């Protein structure tokens, strides 16, 4: 029951840590979006300048 | 340059939905390799069983 | 004697899990730093037209 109680424990941390690494895998891809964004208004407003 | 910022217009959305595609396939690509590794540790686990 | 290897192998994963979330941390700040120093410079060459 020690390491099974213990092993639940540790699956349910697999699984809260899984949720947040979700959320920042996510955010991860919408900021390197407006990256490629920026970057192009970027080029854009140096060339138009 | 009305042309010139039409045919500029044309290269970025190139630079957009090329490299849409080409995330899209690449993390596919990603998913697979991931999934390999999980794979391996499958079969050093029911080898020794 | 095989419940205590699998105890151990959930507590590795979340090793594992946790090393993989800590280095999309370390992603998140450059990207963030990166979106503002990018801010900056579109403001600059947006202030200079």
């Amino acid at each position: 029951a020690k390491k099974e109680e213990e092993l639940q424990a540790a699956l349910a941390r697999v699984e809260e840590e899984a949720a947040q690494k979700n959320m920042a895998l996510k955010k991860i891809r919408e900021l390197e979006s407006q990256i490629s964004e920026l970057q192009e208004d970027l080029e854009s407003e140096r060339a138009s300048r | 340059e009305e042309e010139a910022k039409t045919h500029e217009a044309q290269i970025q959305e190139m630079r957009q939905k090329h490299s849409q595609a080409v995330e899209e396939l690449a993390e596919q690509l990603e998913q697979t390799k991931r999934v390999k590794a999980n794979l391996e540790k499958a079969k050093q686990t029911l080898e020794n069983e």
